[PDB]
């Protein structure tokens, strides 16, 4: 399970932000699943200890 | 003289309306 | 979209010009990061679009 990441964990999450925004837009314009999962899992809550899993879930929604 | 509010990752920018939601019920008694 | 640490650093500054300059620098850095992400996304998006439009025609045929 390769999870190489840069030591600068400051600007990387910026892309994450974009991703989540995109995801939000999609679910707003193309409602596929409930938004309750979005409320439970929020990037601002610091509970996403595995951002790779969040990205994989987002790509799954596609 | 009140206990520090559990921010729980709820930033409050100056002069910005924000909503705080902490799962802990202990803050309910204080409120 | 600056991190809470950046906001605290701005609040640390006392002189009005100093805090204003720090805020402007943070704005510039956030704009640079957002522009980098947007350009990079656009490049990836065109790379998708590099797929010959026959993919759109196939999608319409289906």
């Amino acid at each position: 399970v390769v999870h190489e990441d840069f030591q600068v964990t400051e600007e990387v999450k910026a892309l994450t932000a974009e991703i989540v925004k995109t995801i939000r837009d999609i679910i707003a314009l193309n409602p596929l699943y409930r938004e309750s999962v979005l409320q439970m899992m929020q990037a601002g809550q610091r509970v996403v200890d595995n951002p790779i899993y969040l990205s994989d879930m987002g790509a799954a929604l596609t | 003289h009140l206990p520090l509010i559990a921010i729980t990752r709820n930033p409050v920018f100056p002069r910005f309306i924000k909503i705080i939601e902490v799962k802990n019920k202990k803050l309910v008694e204080l409120l | 979209g600056a991190e809470s640490h950046e906001l605290q650093d701005v609040l640390e500054e006392t002189n009005i010009p100093k805090r204003l300059y720090k805020a402007l620098s943070l704005l510039k850095k956030e704009f640079e990061l957002s522009k980098l992400q947007q350009r990079l996304g656009r490049e990836v998006e065109e790379k998708i679009k590099q797929t010959h439009r026959k993919y759109l025609l196939q999608e319409q045929l289906k």
